[PDB]
């Protein structure tokens, strides 16, 4: 049947990227000199939380950001002066992902549940409230992101992922094309094209208009954990619990380079790139982190110094410092 | 892309032998655990028999114990089920999946409806 | 179950016209990029404290 | 000095900080714990009885008190059957109460299988599991029956005696609690082949109407607060 | 004297150091390689701290057996009689204290955890060492210094014998009758404790319960003994001194210098019971091996 024409239809696009491929990145970007040892420190150390932190998000301003932690609480930190500023109750605790409005106006959350509620941090009256409520997907939320004030893709553990109108509540535009649960998903900055990686070992690139599959990157041997955009919106990096990273081009259709090492047989949990995308942090279930050269895949440092499972990365626009939150309620910042 | 092929199922009578082999490509096949599943016409998914990377733990389900017996090739990196002693309620579709995370031996999802890291199964009465 | 077959080939068929292009193109400018902005950023270039608030 | 900004954003992060300890309170006052069991295992069952919204919901918790100590029982709701992910939220539960069918002769052998993937778990292998051996009167009435027998899914029952510590109920039938105990050994075979004393199993046999049985749990309860407790001062 | 006057104190030196050693390797565990920073962490912290202290006192009294007179002076004389005093009381508090939170984590876990924090643990251990001074200090500016030609020892009032058969009394019941009290009426509510639970919640399955509760027992027994034959001889030996004048024996000496390294002993044993014998540590130390 059509099987046979789906084998062959793998088989030209495989002998296609084949044929593409002229050199790998690592020896065309051989002669460039190596960055060396990174030594970051630790600047500022937040306390408070009582259940495993599992996501986190940087605000634009680079000076406030969100916490989600299983303890049914998302906690606003200061950057700067290491003070809460506002700390929303949910209502359901197993929490999994949270999401920052690029206005600093609304707060997105979730996790197991089907329902991935948004609160205004704006209210007329200074606290904080339950804003809206999205319902109607089949399986946990996985990651959610702000394109605007007005609109939101949300990711699920049921294959699907669905862009909801925050002024409406339904959904816009449903991708169905994922075979496993999509863990994670990052948008493009200029909020055009968004890749998703499954537990398919596959990742899947999306337009937010067209609401097509455009192309299909499985490189990897397992279930993708974790997916950050490159700076400059034509590569992204992923890792899963294979210890490799990898990363692909959307223009090249084709993997890029491999990061991995020996000793390392731990899973990836989170990636994020620098301002400049020179280099690749990734938290890895040996409770540290490790900071790779994205151009020489060399191990440039180790933000060693968490008591548990490194649970999620996040890089300011500018670059300034790196947020690490682990699985013992604690979050780390670095520079 | 990961991709797992099974063969050497077809009719035969009850009392006979099979010796079914399962290629595996895109991954490596030593660093991952093994398993041998099965599905019954009009019954759901039975696990038959499951295998580590090094070959040293190897289990088998009460249906099928002493009746078969599952080994591995790192050099070719094939799986071979050596079936004896057929009967006619093993007339079932026999499925080889692996494990999702490597350098571990929980077998979670092995048993899935929609599992990717699993081939389409061969045809074994 | 055929119809999951069908939208499988015939997003094959959509992935298989995209335009690709050479890996080497791709990394020169992956490093154009990155040598661009190597200043840019604190992490791979350390700033003094009189510019950096988490002193 | 500060200015009255910062020091109004002090006093609100201190007020948060007041409120976070005041949640912290009762969050270390109530106990968590996981349901997971088969469809036919009879979870609804243990999930109604509780003597103290939408459709697509994917958790279901039931809140309950016991001897002042208040339980949060969690559930899986709408969620297909890749559990290999999400099942890592409940790494830091009390304990997971596990359902099995002990008259489905069918899927017993495949429930062990998931009863390992419950136990050899890499994020599962520091938490206690209690094992609620469902549905013992339909176990007895289909021993009773003999038109199924055991050794037709288990060739091993045919070579079985009863064990010396067996304490049979007052009332019960001798090939009932053979094979009974014979289904206990079989669990706890795959609990210890990896236990190492870091986790251990909660065996109880639950019928059709059973209203001590969170009762039990609660003494569990109690004894894994125990285990978390000598482990830290440093006396296990 | 004999050959015995130099093979005490030098083997002394080589004891005190593998007890430092032991408090060196526990520092450690304690500063840069702890597991998480808890209420034990800080009592064990304070507790190593005590044993260092009153472990590395234990030169001058090899020193002061191995010659005949005292050349540091009565001021160095007094500062160290009154810091062997503070150890001495400061490990002895801290052990009680360290009992307290075993039983109040273990049987009252929601009642104890409203307090049981890190400030309330620092707090606890200054009220400690507050409280050693006080019971000290005190005692030691009203001793005179009784030196005839070069020695160390205290000079009592006019009732020379009545006073230091009251001051034996006075540390004998503050360093053995309530510190062990509440070691065993703590240790026994535990071991009480976790048979209940043991008989309760489930019999066949727990591998031998016995087994599971004869850790806690043994350590109980092992910690209850070591305290014993370390402080019960010493005080005992004094008392009867106090009471009866031992005639001049030179194996006397040797029972002296005997009961006298009994506390030692056991502040040397005290990092090998309280560190790696514990969950904590022992499951760390795997992470460099």
């Amino acid at each position: 049947q059509l099987r046979q024409e789906a084998e062959q239809l793998k088989n030209q696009i495989r002998d296609a990227r084949k044929a593409c491929a002229d050199a790998t990145l690592s020896q065309i970007t051989n002669n460039i000199d190596p960055v060396g040892r990174i030594q970051m420190r630790t600047r500022r150390t937040l306390r408070g939380h009582l259940a495993k932190i599992y996501a986190m998000h940087w605000g634009t301003d680079s000076r406030l950001l969100v916490s989600a932690s299983q303890d049914g609480k998302l906690i606003i930190w200061d950057s700067y002066t290491t003070n809460k500023v506002h700390a929303i109750p949910l209502r359901s605790s197993w929490v999994m992902t949270c999401a920052y409005a690029p206005s600093g106006n609304y707060v997105a959350c979730g996790g197991l549940d089907n329902i991935c509620s948004i609160y205004n941090l704006k209210t007329r009256e200074g606290n904080v409230r339950v804003s809206r409520e999205l319902a109607g997907h089949t399986g946990y939320l996985s990651c959610c992101r702000f394109l605007d004030d007005n609109q939101i893709v949300t990711s699920s553990g049921d294959t699907t992922c669905a862009l909801w109108d925050i002024e409406t509540g339904q959904q816009t535009t449903t991708f169905t094309g994922h075979t496993g649960d999509v863990m994670s998903l990052s948008l493009a900055p200029d909020t055009r094209l968004f890749v998703s990686g499954a537990c398919d070992a596959s990742a899947k690139l999306w337009d937010v208009r067209e609401g097509m599959c455009r192309q299909t990157f499985t490189g990897h041997e397992s279930d993708i954990n974790a997916i950050c955009f490159f700076p400059n919106g034509n590569a992204f990096a992923t890792g899963s619990d294979d210890a490799t990273c990898r990363l692909f081009d959307l223009r090249a259709d084709q993997e890029l380079m491999t990061y991995s090492h020996d000793n390392i047989i731990c899973g990836i949990t989170s990636v994020s790139f620098s301002k400049s995308g020179r280099l690749l942090l990734a938290g890895y279930d040996d409770f540290n982190c490790n900071v790779w050269d994205a151009l020489k895949a060399d191990r440039a440092g180790v933000l060693a110094g968490h008591d548990n499972r490194v649970s999620c990365l996040g890089v300011t626009d500018d670059g300034m410092a790196v947020a690490t939150g682990s699985w013992d309620s604690f979050l780390k910042i670095w520079n | 892309q990961v991709q797992l092929q099974e063969s050497g199922g077809g009719l035969v009578q009850p009392g006979g032998s099979l010796r079914l082999s399962c290629a595996a490509s895109g991954f490596t096949f030593s660093n991952y655990k093994m398993n041998w599943v099965r599905q019954a016409p009009g019954k759901g998914l039975e696990w038959v028999s499951d295998i580590s990377q090094s070959g040293a733990s190897i289990s088998y389900t009460g249906s099928v114990k002493g009746r078969f017996t599952i080994s591995r090739d790192n050099a070719k990196n094939t799986l071979y089920l050596q079936m004896n002693s057929l009967k006619p309620e093993d007339t079932a579709v026999y499925y080889c999946a692996r494990c999702p995370a490597p350098f571990t031996r929980d077998c979670f999802d092995v048993t899935s409806t929609t599992y990717a890291y699993r081939g389409q199964g061969t045809q074994v009465t | 179950s055929i119809a999951q077959a069908r939208k499988l080939v015939e997003q094959l068929k959509m992935e298989a016209n995209i335009d690709r292009i050479k890996v080497s193109k791709a990394a020169a400018d992956l490093m154009a990029y990155c040598e661009a902005h190597a200043k840019e950023d604190p992490l791979l270039t350390p700033v003094p404290a009189s510019e950096n608030p988490f002193r | 000095t500060l200015s009255a900004e910062d020091k109004a954003a002090v006093e609100r992060s201190k007020m948060i900080e007041k409120q976070l300890q005041k949640d912290k309170q009762v969050y270390r006052a109530t106990h968590r714990l996981l349901l997971l069991g088969a469809d036919n295992s009879g979870k609804s069952t243990i999930v109604k009885q509780m003597r103290i919204r939408v459709k697509t919901s994917g958790i279901f918790e039931t809140k309950f008190q016991v001897d002042k100590v208040n339980f949060h029982m969690f559930d899986v709701g709408a969620q297909r059957d890749e559990r290999r992910k999400w099942i890592q939220c409940f790494n830091d539960v009390t304990a997971i109460i596990f359902v099995v069918d002990s008259s489905d002769y069918n899927r017993l052998q495949e429930a062990l299988n998931d009863f390992k993937s419950i136990w050899n778990n890499r994020w599962l292998r520091t938490i206690s599991v209690i094992l609620f051996l469902n549905k013992q009167d339909l176990l007895a009435e289909k021993v009773l029956a003999g038109k199924s027998k055991i050794e037709d899914y288990f060739p091993e029952f045919a070579r079985y005696t009863t064990p010396e510590d067996a304490t049979p109920e007052p009332g019960e039938d001798p090939r009932v609690t053979r094979a009974k105990y014979f289904i206990r050994d079989e669990f706890l075979r795959i609990s210890t082949a990896s236990g190492d004393g870091r986790h251990y199993c909660y065996p109880h046999f639950t019928c059709s109407v059973d209203t001590e049985n969170a009762r039990r749990i609660f003494n569990d309860v109690t004894d894994i607060i125990i285990k978390m407790n000598l482990r830290d001062c440093g006396l296990f | 004297l004999a050959v015995s006057g130099v093979l005490i104190p030098l083997v002394y030196l080589v004891v005190c150091v593998v007890g430092l050693l032991g408090n060196s390797l526990v520092i450690y565990v304690v500063l840069r390689h702890t597991a998480s920073p808890s209420v034990t962490n800080v009592y064990i912290l304070n507790l190593a701290l005590a044993d260092e202290l009153f472990m590395l006192g234990l030169p001058f009294l090899a020193a002061q057996n191995a010659l005949s007179y005292w050349p540091f002076g009565s001021l160095m004389c007094r500062l160290v009689m009154a810091v062997d005093g503070i150890n001495q009381f400061t490990s002895i508090f801290c052990l009680t204290v360290m009992s307290v939170d075993r039983y109040l984590a273990v049987v009252h876990p929601t009642r104890s955890a409203r307090w049981r924090t890190a400030p309330v643990a620092r707090t606890v251990s200054a009220a400690v060492w507050v409280a050693s001074a006080v019971v000290v200090l005190p005692v030691v500016v009203f001793s005179g210094v009784p030196r005839g030609m070069s020695t160390c020892h205290m000079q009592w009032p006019e009732p020379a014998a009545a006073w230091r058969a009251g001051f034996i009394i006075y540390t004998a019941a503050l360093g053995f009758f309530g510190p062990l009290l509440v070691i065993c009426l703590c240790y026994l509510l535990i071991v009480v404790k976790v048979r209940s639970a043991g008989r309760r919640v489930w019999a066949p399955s727990c591998q031998r319960r016995r087994r599971s509760e004869r850790r806690v027992t043994r350590m109980v027994v092992a910690v209850v003994a070591l305290f014993v034959l370390c402080w019960m001889p010493f005080y005992v030996l004094n008392i009867v001194n106090v009471v009866c004048p031992l005639p001049e024996e030179p194996a006397f000496f040797g029972l002296y210098f005997l009961v006298v390294a009994l506390p030692y002993a056991n502040s040397c044993a005290n990092p090998i019971l309280y560190g790696f014998l514990s969950y904590r540590f022992k499951q760390g130390f795997r992470r460099v091996l």
